[PDB]
RNA sequence: UAGCGGCGAGCGAACGGGGAGCAGCCCAGAGCCUGAAUCAGUGUGUGUGUUAGUGGAAGCGUCUGGAAAGGCGCGCGAUACAGGGUGACAGCCCCGUACACAAAAAUGCACAUGCUGUGAGCUCGAUGAGUAGGGCGGGACACGUGGUAUCCUGUCUGAAUAUGGGGGGACCAUCCUCCAAGGCUAAAUACUCCUGACUGACCGAUAGUGAACCAGUACCGUGAGGGAAAGGCGAAAAGAACCCCGGCGAGGGGAGUGAAAAAGAACCUGAAACCGUGUACGUACAAGCAGUGGGAGCACGCUUAGGCGUGUGACUGCGUACCUUUUGUAUAAUGGGUCAGCGACUUAUAUUCUGUAGCAAGGUUAACCGAAUAGGGGAGCCGAAGGGAAACCGAGUCUUAACU
RNA sequence: GUAACGGGGCUAAACCAUGCACCGAAGCUGCGGCAGCGACGCUUAUGCGUUGUUGGGUAGGGGAGCGUUCUGUAAGCCUG
RNA sequence: GCUUGACUGCGAGCGUGACGGCGCGAGCAGGUGCGAAAGCAGGUCAUAGUGAUCCGGUGGUUCUGAAUGGAAGGGCCAUC
């Protein structure tokens, strides 16, 4: 299907904001530890007006509007998500960045064997997806930075973009096309 | 391709940053103007405050009541009446086709949209043209 | 925090089809004998909310 | 995130003080005073770019009137003579001529006389 | 939402539904057979976790450089390319990380077991009285005495016992349901003084706790209490032997370490205010927001060698700072001694409007389950039909006996 | 402290009436450029050729940008 | 002299107020009075003679009635 750039943009921004966690806070003039004493009398002196050491205008005060642990989780519509994935795979095919084979596994947990197989396939920064998940296949590409191995259910459009080519199990293609419908 | 994305133009709007310079237009006072209760920290009237003058929600009479019966009646169009899982229309199966709801005890079959299929209708109140439409497809009034 | 309802406005008003609200006339609970039947017959039905007041009703909802 | 202001503030202050080199005292040294005098210098610049034209035109007219009275005529009758002789030479060039080559100016005066009478 | 309310401001349910967790029992009592499940105490074994730990892969050469992890050429390991440190940026130098293992001793927990207690199951019957109600006064139920159900009672009273009692929002009748005036109950729920591991579009010495540093210290106050400031030599002290001046000083010039001393202990970088020294130009008959415009002279830097460039500014036209509040300010109305740092329309959930994206008479889920942004879950909300206070009707509805 | 033309100063440099010149502002025109709004054709406001027009501005409304910190692109690029 | 039009339900349209409101009104249906009839009468020749809402009083009621039938209450119409 033709490419909907603004839709895909909205979806990937939502996914990154979902990756973001809300761990920050500061202290207000309620939470700065101190006293409610007026530092000096309202009148009599030639100094400024004074009410509390805790105000942000004073040194060692609060922040004027302190931060709270806020959830950045956006809401993604299911049809918008699925249309973004349909468009993103169609654009992968149009960029010729997608290869489909029947079988892709190796029967030993060795990154040496995996790297030799990727050299034999002429592959550098790729994305592996499976029908069902193999022990040794996942173990052989955990330690490889440019390669992620996943189940066909656990997909994200951001890693569908980020890796230079995507290779797919044919059973995974069947599961994806069933899962999109 | 990840660094090649711009959204739809005019979707992300810039936003107002007040009190941060003359050339913005929102320099001194930032859209709030000079002195006044409106020119204060949380200086705000309530809803419908017309000064001391007695407002429109307060100088008029209050009237009416709530039936506690209309809230548990509802209304049924003609298009829906086809999603009743088979072709019978009851207090049930509309409740189970999720058009009316659980607490509903009474119902009416108002003419709205084309009706297509023969439908047996059981135990409702039925309007004039919609009765004739249900009979035009082949249905029948039945208590 | 959902918006609190102005309950007086909810009692004195109800919404029509094209977004207008309806209201009931004043001058109808007491003194009526020195008034005219023509005036009270004008006052007895309900009417629509005027132009400048819709903000001060919708804010109350 | 928290943003600090030192580098950009130093850049703006340094730019204004660069524009305010050669001023007297706090006018050269202090932002709160230099920032005023640079804006006032902008005002006076915006004014005097106009006022150059008035001041140079009255300089030119002074020199033309002087040389015309040397050659025996007034400025008013001289300009009227040029307009009736259909002469479109302006006061900049006439002033430069009346300084350098007197005889050309004298001939222009004689043409204005012949166009006048 | 329905309700409460000087029916003002504000307070704000219940029914019913969708989910995590689900678990039931004993006394007011005597017989009959009697440890028969339960838990409570005491131990044993097993599993698993805590309190120390063990092993743990594979790199060289050249070049710049004070120093190699960097550059170039060639290799190897990887269930470890998480992270940290080593003279700059390291998978292969070190500690670790993935994986694989470990307990004489005290423990947490979960099973099974043995020892002591209590009590299983069946018949017959027993079914919590100054209590339920009621008058006065207050409080809670979202419900301010309101027509106000229901609970609690400080004072005064005061029933019935399965043919009986209570509730169904004043109350009466019918009907429906329940059995109060005795007790126990795991889980799912709320919190982090403390311990381990990990994450951060959180901060980076005026920030972040008050405190990166001998902080609740110095200091103020009788006391309660208040309450700061102050981080960085260098990679390694190799922290400056020795000579000279000076007062056996403080401080300095050489030597010297070092890549660097203008990194010499006030120590990385070293801005600005402020204060000096040197050079160039102007100023000692000339008045005022000190500039701007024109412009003579002087001194340097360029050359196509005409003068374009900089520094200075004799003389001259014009010319009363900025903010704020104002009808209006040079105003003698306010504010500012100056620099540097900090400092003021943000946040969450609702509503509406615009723009944009999706879907489309449909749109969309929330809480929850979940190899946890996927997918289930459509309980619910909004919209397509309104009118009328309402029963009620419906492309019509309301008023009216009735409308063209 | 002159102090009742701004001054010097004037028997016209004052006053009444007439004519022709001239000066005089950021107004008007000439040149060169920027932007907005139209109106035009190739073509789709991507633009190009004109041509008309507008462009003082507080509170205030709208539209478009720069610069700083942090995250992804970034085991990539620059750097003893 | 005769009489109850100082009747009811409506209102094309207009005016005047920011708004609540206030005022003028031909004409329709019913049903009256006066005149023989054409016709007139929705109070006074007009412009002032007034009080919002809430709260509660009284009368009427094709409304509602917290399990059902009633009732208390709430609404609507008239009015204090
Ligand atoms: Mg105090
Ligand atoms: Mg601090
Ligand atoms: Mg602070
Ligand atoms: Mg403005
Ligand atoms: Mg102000
Ligand atoms: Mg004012
Ligand atoms: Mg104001
Ligand atoms: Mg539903
Ligand atoms: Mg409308
Ligand atoms: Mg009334
Ligand atoms: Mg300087
Ligand atoms: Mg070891
Ligand atoms: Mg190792
Ligand atoms: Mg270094
Ligand atoms: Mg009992
Ligand atoms: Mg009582
Ligand atoms: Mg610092
Ligand atoms: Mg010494
Ligand atoms: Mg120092
Ligand atoms: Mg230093
Ligand atoms: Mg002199
Ligand atoms: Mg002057
Ligand atoms: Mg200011
Ligand atoms: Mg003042
Ligand atoms: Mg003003
Ligand atoms: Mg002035
Ligand atoms: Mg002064
Ligand atoms: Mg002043
Ligand atoms: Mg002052
Ligand atoms: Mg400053
Ligand atoms: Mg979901
Ligand atoms: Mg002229
Ligand atoms: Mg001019
Ligand atoms: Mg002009
Ligand atoms: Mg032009
Ligand atoms: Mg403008
Ligand atoms: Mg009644
Ligand atoms: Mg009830």
């Amino acid at each position: 299907r033709d490419f909907n750039e603004a839709l895909v943009h909205q979806v990937v921004v939502a996914y990154a904001a979902g990756a973001r966690q809300g761990t920050r806070a500061q202290k207000t003039r309620a939470e700065v530890t101190g006293s409610g004493k007026k530092p000096w009398r309202q009148k009599g002196t030639g100094r400024a007006r004074s009410g509390s050491i805790k105000s942000p205008i004073w040194r060692s005060g609060g922040v004027t509007f302190a931060a709270r642990p806020q959830d950045h989780s956006q809401k993604v519509n299911k049809k918008m998500y699925r249309g973004a994935l349909k468009s993103i795979l169609s654009e992968l095919v149009r960029q010729d960045r997608l290869i489909v084979v029947e079988k892709f596994s190796v029967e030993a947990p060795k990154t040496k064997l995996l790297a030799q197989k990727l050299k034999d396939m002429a592959l550098e920064d790729v994305l592996i997806i499976t029908g069902e998940l193999d022990e040794n296949l996942f173990l052989a590409a955990r330690n490889l930075h440019k390669v992620d191995v996943r189940d066909a259910t656990g997909i994200d459009p951001v890693s569908l973009i980020a890796f230079d080519k995507v290779v797919m199990t044919a059973d995974a293609v069947k599961q994806v096309e069933e899962m999109l419908a | 391709r990840l660094n090649t994305l711009s959204p739809a133009e005019g979707s992300k709007k810039a936003g107002k940053r007040l009190g941060r310079g003359i050339g913005s237009g929102l320099g001194k006072t930032g859209g709030r103007g000079h002195k006044g209760q409106k020119s204060r920290s949380g200086g705000g009237v309530r809803r419908g405050f017309e000064g001391g003058q007695m407002p429109l929600y307060r100088r008029l009479p209050k009237f009416g009541f709530t039936s506690r019966k209309a809230a548990i009646t509802a209304e049924i169009r003609l298009s829906d009446l086809a999603k009743v899982e088979g072709g019978v229309v009851d207090l049930n199966t509309l409740k189970a086709a999720n058009i009316i709801g659980i607490q509903i005890e009474f119902a009416k079959v108002i003419l709205a949209g084309e009706v297509t299929t023969p439908v047996t209708v059981r135990g409702l109140r039925v309007t004039k043209g919609a009765r004739a439409a249900i009979e035009a497809a082949g249905g029948k009034i039945e208590e | 925090p959902k918006i609190k309802t102005v309950r007086g406005a909810a009692k004195r008003f109800k919404k029509t089809g094209k977004g207008g609200f309806k209201h009931k006339h004043a001058n109808l609970r007491h003194i009526l004998t020195k008034k005219a039947t023509k005036r009270k017959r004008h006052l007895r039905p309900k009417a629509m909310v005027s132009k400048g007041d819709l903000g001060l009703v919708i804010a109350c909802l | 995130a928290r943003v600090k202001r030192g580098v950009i503030a130093r850049a703006r202050h340094k730019k204004i003080l660069k524009q305010a080199k050669g001023y007297y005292g706090a006018r050269s040294r202090v932002y709160r005073v230099a920032f005023q005098a640079v804006i006032k210098a902008g005002q006076y610049a915006y004014r005097d770019r106009r006022q150059r034209k008035r001041q140079f035109r009255q300089l030119w007219i002074a020199r033309i009137n002087a040389a015309a009275r040397q050659n025996g005529i007034s400025y008013s009758k001289f300009i009227n003579g040029l307009k009736k002789a259909s002469v479109e030479i302006d006061r900049k060039i006439l002033a430069d001529i009346a300084v350098f080559d007197k005889v050309a100016f004298t001939a222009l005066v004689e043409k204005a006389k012949a166009a006048l009478a």
